C-alpha cells in the first residue's frame, strides 16, 4: 500500500491529517476532504507552493509525503445564484 | 454544548473601518473578505484584522477568485507578528439591511464545518450613517428545542428588526452581540485626529472679512426684525390649530434671529479674545 | 468624630443611673466600636446575678454586631472564661441559638399556597420560566426545609440541563437555609455520587448549595470546602466550589483562603475566574487591605476575559465596605479608568462605602455618572447604587428617581426600578408602587421584569388592607405568566416576583438594616449580589441572605420555649395571611413563637394577665426573653 | 427635552410603517360603508372605522 | 423639637441643591 501520509491544513488553524493511497488523484482527496467535513467537494479548494491543483493525479503534480497542504474554501454571497 | 447567549465577538476599530470602507468601495455589489482572530473562551471570538480578497461577480453574486492569494497573505501577515487565523467571513448588503440568504447560509455552513465557533458578519455601508453603523454578527441554526442556552440577559437586549426576521432571522441563524473594545493607544489615536494643529488657535481672521460679515448679518437682521414685527401682530387672529400651519413654506422670523444672534455673537466673542490675547503673549 | 464624642458621653450617663439600661449602653458600644467595653459590662453582668439582661444583651448583640467585633467579644469572654454561664453565652454569641430557633421558627409556621406554583408550571413553555419557577419555588420555601415541588414533579425537573442544572440544585441550599445541624450528609442525598456520573455541573449546585446553608457563619464547612476547591479538577467545580467557600467564610479575613482563591483566580479561566473574584470579595469583606486591592485592579488591567471583569467588578466592591471616606482613593481611580466594567466596580464601591449615610457627595457622583457617562451598564450601575445610600429615609429614593424612570435609556429605567426595591425593601411605599405601575407595561422587556421584581420586593408580605394594590399586582403576575403573546424575559420576572411576594413561608421579610438600626451586612451583600442575575443567572441565590425571620419569639430562664399567648390589637382580617388561592374581632391573640410583621409591633401587646413579663419592651420586637 | 429625543429616537420605526391612500367620497350609503374613489384607479365600497 | 426641625429644613435644603445640580446635568448631556 505505501500510504501517502500528508497534512491538510485549513485556513482555520485547525488540521484533517489524512493519508491516502499513491494513486490518489486530486478528486479523490477532495472527495475524502468532503465527507469528512460534510460539504460539497466543489466549495474546496486544495493549495500547494501557492499553486492550486486543478485535476489529475496527486504524484505528477509532486504532492509527496510529508508535504504541505492547504485547504481553501470557496467564499460566496448574493441574493441568487 | 451550549454557546451562551452571553457570547461575543470583539471587533477592533481597524477591522470596522475596513469593513466598511471595502463595502463602500462596492456600492451596487455584494463585496466581501475574510477576517483573522483568535477563540478566547466559550464567551468571546475576537476579531483582529482582515483582509480584502480578489473576487469578481454581478450585482446578484460573488465569489472568490483565487486561494492562492488567501495562503500567501496569510504567509507575509504571519511573517511580521499576526499569526492569528481565520475566524469567518464578511460582506455587505448595501441598503437590503443586514441578514443571511440562502447562498450566504452555504458559504457559511462550509466554514462552520471547517471550524465550529466560525460567526459571519454582514455590513450595510449605505444604511450606516455617521454616528451609527448598521452591522451584525450571526451563526446557523441545525435541524434540530432551543438554539442556545440562556444564563443571563447578554443575550435579549437588541429587538431584531422586522427585516431580519423575514429573512430567516431565529429560524435558520442567530445574532450575535457585537462588542467594540479597545486599548489605550487606540483610545488616545482616536481622540487625536479630529485636533488641528496649536498655531490655528491663535489666528485671527482678515478683518475685512470679519466686518463684511458682520455688515451682512445685520444687513438680514433688519428685515428678520420687519418680518418680525409683522407676525408678533398676529399671533391673537390666528386660530389655535391655524398657527401649527402658518409657518410651512413661510419663513420665520424668531427662529432665524435667534441662529443669527448665537453667529454673531459667538464669532465676535472669539475674534475679540484672539485678539486681546495675541496682544499680550506676543510682546 | 463628633458623634462617637457624643455617643460616649450618652454611654457614661447610661452607666450613672439607678437602673441602668444595659440594651441601650450596649448598643452605643457597638456603634462606638469598642468590643472591650461590652466584653467588660458583660463580665460585671455574668457576675452578679443579672443572667436574663447579661441573655438579652448576648441576643442583641449576636442579632447586629459585625463579625469582627463578635469574635474580638468572643475572644475576651474567654481571656477570663460563671464557666457554665460563660460557655451559654459563648453559644448564643455563636449565633448558633438564635440560628436554630429562627429555623424551627420557620418550619413550624408553613402555609405555602401550592396552587400558585401549580398554576406558574402550567403555564410554563421554554428554559428560562423553567429555572426562574425553580429560582421561585426555592424563595417560597427558604429555609423550610420543604421540598414537595421538587419532590413530586421530579420529571420536570430533569428537563433543566448544563447550568439550569447547577441553579436548580443550589435552590436545594436555599430551601434549607441554616440547617447547620446536619448538612454533608443532607446535601449527600441529593448529589448522590456515582448515580449519573459526568456532570460538574451537578456537583458545583451541590457545593453553592452547602455554602449557602452557612451564609456568614463559618466552622467546619469552611476547611471541607477548602479541602474540595483544592481537590478539584473541573473548571465548572471550581466555579461551585468558590462560591461555596466565599459564601461559607464571609468577612472573616483568613490568608489561606485568600491564597487559594487568587491561585484560583490567577489561573486565566473564564468561569471559574468569575466565582474565584466575587469569593475574594465576600471573604475580605470589609478589610481595607492594600494587597489584596492591589491585585484586583491590577489583574482586572491584565486579564481579557469579561467574566473575570465581572466577578473582580463586584469583588472589590465588596471589599470596601463599611469604609465611609476611606476608598475615594480608590472610588476615583475606578472612576477615571478606562475600561468600562472597572467603572462599573467604583459605582459599587461607592455604594458599598456609603451604605445608608446618605452621604450627599455620593449621590452627587453617582448621579452624574448616571446623567453623563457613554456606556450603558455603568448608568444602570449608578442608577441602582443610590438605592444603597438612601435606604434610611425612603422618602428621598422616589424624589430622585422618578424623573429618572422616565427616561429615554432603557438601562436607566431598569436602575431606577431596582434602586425603588432595593431602597424601600419591606416598606409598601404608596408613592413608589405609583412609580412602579406604569412602568410594568414599558415597550422594553428587561425593563418590565425589572418593575415586577422591584415591586415583588417592596410589596414584601403586605395583606390588603396595608397597601390597596397588592391584589392588583397578584394579578397581573398571574395575567403576565399565563400570556403567550409577551416576552420571555417578562415572563422570568413575573415568576420570581411571585416567589419573591411569598417568601419563607409568609413569614420572612427582606431588611437590609436590623431592627435597631445597624446596617444588617448580609442585606447588603445579598440584594447587591441578586441584583447580578442580569450577567449570571446561578447568582440568584444571593437574596436567600436578605431574608430576615419576621418572628417575635418568647423565652424563659434557661432559653426554652414557653407556651405564652400574646395579643394582636388589630383586626384578625389584617396583619394576617392575604389568603390561601382557590362581625370583626377588635382583637385577635397570637401563640408563641408569632409570625408578626413589622408594623403588627407597634400595635403588639402583651396579656398581663400572663404570668410572664418580657424583659424588653415587645415593641421593638424580635427575639425576645421572658421573666417571671 | 426627554420627550424630544424619546420621540426623535423611535421615529425610526414609525416612518417605517406604510401610507393611507387619499380617495374621494361619492356617497356615503348602505349600513356604514362608503364609496370611494381612489385617484387613478377605481371605486371601492369601504369599511368606516369607528371614530 | 423645634431644633429637629430645623436639621430638617436644612438637610433638605443640601438635597435640593444636589438634585438642582444633578438636572442641570441632565439637560447639558440631553442636548448632546
Amino acid at each position: 500500500a505505501a500510504p501517502m501520509s500528508l497534512a491538510i491544513h485549513s485556513t482555520t488553524g485547525t488540521r484533517y491529517d489524512l493519508a491516502v493511497p499513491p494513486d490518489e488523484t486530486v478528486e479523490g482527496l477532495r472527495k475524502r476532504l468532503s465527507q469528512r467535513l460534510k460539504v460539497p467537494k466543489e466549495r474546496l479548494a486544495l493549495l500547494h507552493k501557492d499553486t492550486r491543483l486543478s485535476s489529475g493525479k496527486l504524484q505528477e503534480f509532486g504532492v509527496g509525503d510529508g508535504s504541505k497542504l492547504t485547504l481553501v474554501p470557496t467564499v460566496e454571497a448574493g441574493l441568487m445564484s | 454544548p451550549a454557546v451562551d447567549t452571553a457570547e461575543q465577538v470583539y471587533i477592533s476599530s481597524l477591522a470596522l473601518l475596513k469593513m466598511l470602507k471595502h463595502g463602500r468601495a462596492g456600492v451596487p455589489m455584494e463585496v466581501m473578505g475574510l477576517m483573522l482572530g483568535e477563540f478566547v473562551d466559550d464567551y468571546t471570538v475576537r476579531v483582529i484584522d482582515v483582509f480584502a480578497m480578489p473576487q469578481s461577480g454581478t450585482g446578484v453574486s460573488v465569489e472568490a477568485v483565487d486561494p492562492v492569494f488567501q495562503a500567501k497573505m496569510l504567509d507575509m501577515l504571519k511573517q511580521t507578528g499576526r499569526p492569528e487565523m481565520v475566524v469567518g467571513w464578511y460582506h455587505s448588503h448595501p441598503g437590503f439591511g443586514c441578514w443571511l440568504s440562502g447562498v450566504d447560509i452555504n458559504t457559511q455552513q462550509s466554514f462552520e464545518a471547517l471550524s465550529e465557533r466560525a460567526v459571519a458578519v454582514v455590513v450595510d455601508p449605505i444604511q450606516s450613517v455617521k454616528g451609527k453603523v448598521v452591522i451584525d454578527a450571526f451563526r446557523l441554526i441545525n435541524a434540530n428545542h432551543e438554539p442556545r442556552q440562556t444564563t443571563s440577559n447578554l443575550g435579549h437586549l437588541n429587538k431584531p428588526s422586522i427585516q431580519a426576521l423575514i429573512h430567516g432571522l431565529n429560524r435558520h441563524y442567530y445574532s450575535i452581540t457585537i462588542n467594540y473594545r479597545k486599548n489605550e493607544l487606540e483610545q488616545k489615536m482616536l481622540l487625536n485626529l479630529h485636533k488641528k494643529s496649536w498655531m490655528e488657535g491663535l489666528t485671527l481672521q482678515d478683518y475685512s472679512e470679519h466686518c463684511k460679515h458682520n455688515e451682512s448679518v445685520v444687513k438680514e437682521m433688519l428685515e428678520l426684525a420687519k418680518n418680525y414685527n409683522k407676525a408678533v401682530e398676529e399671533e391673537d387672529k390666528m386660530t389655535p390649530e391655524q398657527l401649527a400651519i402658518k409657518n410651512v413654506g413661510k419663513q420665520d422670523p424668531k427662529r432665524h434671529l435667534e441662529e443669527h444672534v448665537d453667529v454673531l455673537m459667538t464669532s465676535n466673542i472669539v475674534q475679540c479674545l484672539a485678539a486681546m490675547l495675541d496682544t499680550v503673549v506676543f510682546k | 468624630q463628633f458623634r462617637n464624642k457624643v455617643l460616649r458621653v450618652l454611654v457614661k450617663i447610661y452607666m450613672n443611673l439607678e437602673k441602668p439600661d444595659f440594651i441601650n449602653v450596649c448598643q452605643c458600644l457597638i456603634f462606638l466600636d469598642d468590643p472591650q467595653a461590652v466584653s467588660d459590662i458583660l463580665e460585671k453582668l455574668v457576675k452578679e446575678d443579672n443572667l436574663l439582661m447579661a441573655y438579652q444583651i448576648c441576643f442583641d448583640l449576636y442579632e447586629s454586631a459585625s463579625q469582627q467585633f463578635l469574635s474580638s467579644v468572643i475572644q475576651n469572654l474567654r481571656t477570663v472564661g460563671p464557666k457554665d454561664q460563660t460557655l451559654k453565652m459563648i453559644k448564643i454569641l455563636s449565633g448558633e441559638m438564635a440560628i436554630e430557633l429562627h429555623l424551627q421558627f420557620l418550619i413550624r409556621n408553613n402555609n405555602t399556597d401550592l396552587m400558585i406554583l401549580k398554576n406558574t408550571k402550567d403555564a410554563v413553555r421554554n428554559s428560562v420560566c423553567h429555572t426562574a419557577t425553580v429560582i421561585a419555588n426555592s424563595f417560597m420555601h427558604c429555609g423550610t426545609t420543604s421540598d414537595q415541588f421538587l419532590r413530586d414533579n421530579l420529571e420536570w425537573l430533569a428537563r433543566a440541563t448544563n447550568w439550569a442544572k447547577f441553579t436548580a440544585t443550589a435552590s436545594l441550599g436555599v430551601i434549607h437555609k441554616g440547617h447547620e445541624k446536619e448538612a454533608l450528609q443532607l446535601m449527600a442525598t441529593y448529589l448522590p455520587k456515582d448515580t449519573s456520573p459526568g456532570s460538574a455541573y451537578q456537583e458545583g449546585g451541590g457545593l453553592y448549595a452547602l455554602g449557602l446553608i452557612h451564609a456568614n457563619h463559618g466552622g467546619d464547612i469552611i476547611d471541607y470546602l477548602l479541602n474540595q476547591l483544592k481537590n478539584a479538577s473541573n473548571d465548572i467545580v471550581r466555579h461551585g466550589g468558590s462560591l461555596g467557600l466565599g459564601l461559607a467564610a464571609m468577612g472573616t479575613a483568613r490568608q489561606d483562603v485568600y491564597d487559594l482563591l487568587k491561585t484560583n483566580l490567577y489561573q486565566d479561566d473564564a468561569v471559574t475566574g468569575e466565582a474565584a473574584g466575587l469569593a475574594l470579595g465576600l471573604v475580605m469583606l470589609g478589610s481595607k487591605n492594600a494587597q489584596a486591592i492591589e491585585d484586583m485592579v491590577g489583574y482586572a488591567q491584565e486579564t481579557q476575559h469579561e467574566k473575570i471583569l465581572r466577578g473582580l467588578a463586584v469583588g472589590i466592591a465588596l471589599v470596601m465596605y463599611g469604609r465611609m471616606e476611606e476608598a475615594d482613593a480608590l472610588i476615583e481611580s475606578l472612576c477615571r479608568d478606562k475600561d468600562p466594567i472597572l467603572r462599573r466596580s467604583g459605582m459599587y464601591t461607592v455604594a458599598m462605602a456609603y451604605c445608608g449615610s446618605g452621604n450627599n457627595k455620593a449621590i452627587r457622583r453617582l448621579l452624574h455618572v448616571a446623567v453623563s457617562d457613554v456606556n450603558d451598564d455603568v448608568r444602570r450601575a449608578a442608577v441602582e447604587s443610590l438605592g444603597f445610600i438612601l435606604f434610611r429615609t425612603p422618602e428621598q429614593c422616589p424624589s430622585v428617581v422618578s424623573l429618572l424612570s422616565e427616561s429615554y435609556n432603557p438601562h436607566v429605567r431598569y436602575g431606577a426600578a431596582m434602586a425603588l426595591g432595593i431602597c424601600c425593601a419591606g416598606t409598601g411605599n404608596k408613592e413608589a408602587i405609583n412609580l412602579l405601575e406604569p412602568m410594568t407595561n414599558d415597550p422594553v422587556n428587561y425593563v418590565r421584569q425589572g418593575a415586577l421584581i422591584a415591586s415583588a420586593l417592596i410589596m414584601i408580605q403586605q395583606t390588603e388592607i396595608t397597601c390597596p394594590k397588592v391584589n392588583q399586582f397578584r394579578q397581573l403576575y398571574s395575567k403576565v405568566i399565563n400570556d403567550k403573546h409577551d416576552d420571555v424575559m417578562a415572563k422570568f420576572g413575573a415568576i420570581l416576583a411571585q416567589g419573591i411576594l411569598d417568601a419563607g413561608g409568609h413569614n420572612v421579610t427582606i431588611s437590609l438594616q436590623s431592627r435597631t438600626g445597624h446596617t444588617h451586612m448580609p442585606s447588603v451583600v445579598g440584594v447587591l449580589v441578586f441584583t447580578q442575575f442580569w450577567f449570571w443567572f446561578p447568582l440568584s441565590h444571593f437574596l436567600s441572605l436578605a431574608y430576615t425571620p419576621t418572628c417575635v419569639i418568647g423565652l424563659n430562664k434557661d432559653l426554652k420555649m414557653p407556651k405564652v399567648q400574646y395579643k394582636s390589637n388589630c383586626k384578625p382580617s389584617t396583619f394576617a395571611y392575604p389568603a390561601p388561592l382557590e362581625p370583626e374581632p377588635n382583637f385577635q391573640l397570637l401563640d408563641n413563637p408569632a409570625r408578626v410583621m413589622p408594623a403588627q409591633l407597634k400595635v403588639l401587646t402583651m396579656p398581663e394577665t400572663c404570668r410572664y413579663q418580657p424583659f424588653k419592651p415587645l415593641s421593638i420586637g424580635g427575639i425576645i426573653i421572658l421573666k417571671d | 427635552l426627554n420627550a424630544k429625543v424619546r420621540l426623535l429616537r423611535e421615529e425610526l420605526q414609525l416612518l417605517q410603517e406604510q401610507g393611507s391612500y387619499v380617495g374621494e367620497v361619492v356617497r356615503a350609503m348602505d349600513k356604514k360603508k362608503v364609496l370611494v374613489k381612489v385617484h387613478p384607479e377605481g371605486k371601492f365600497v369601504v369599511d368606516v372605522d369607528k371614530n | 423639637d423645634l431644633y429637629s426641625r430645623y436639621k430638617k429644613l436644612q438637610q433638605e435644603l443640601e438635597f435640593l441643591e444636589v438634585q438642582e445640580e444633578y438636572i442641570k446635568d441632565e439637560q447639558k448631556n440631553l442636548k448632546k
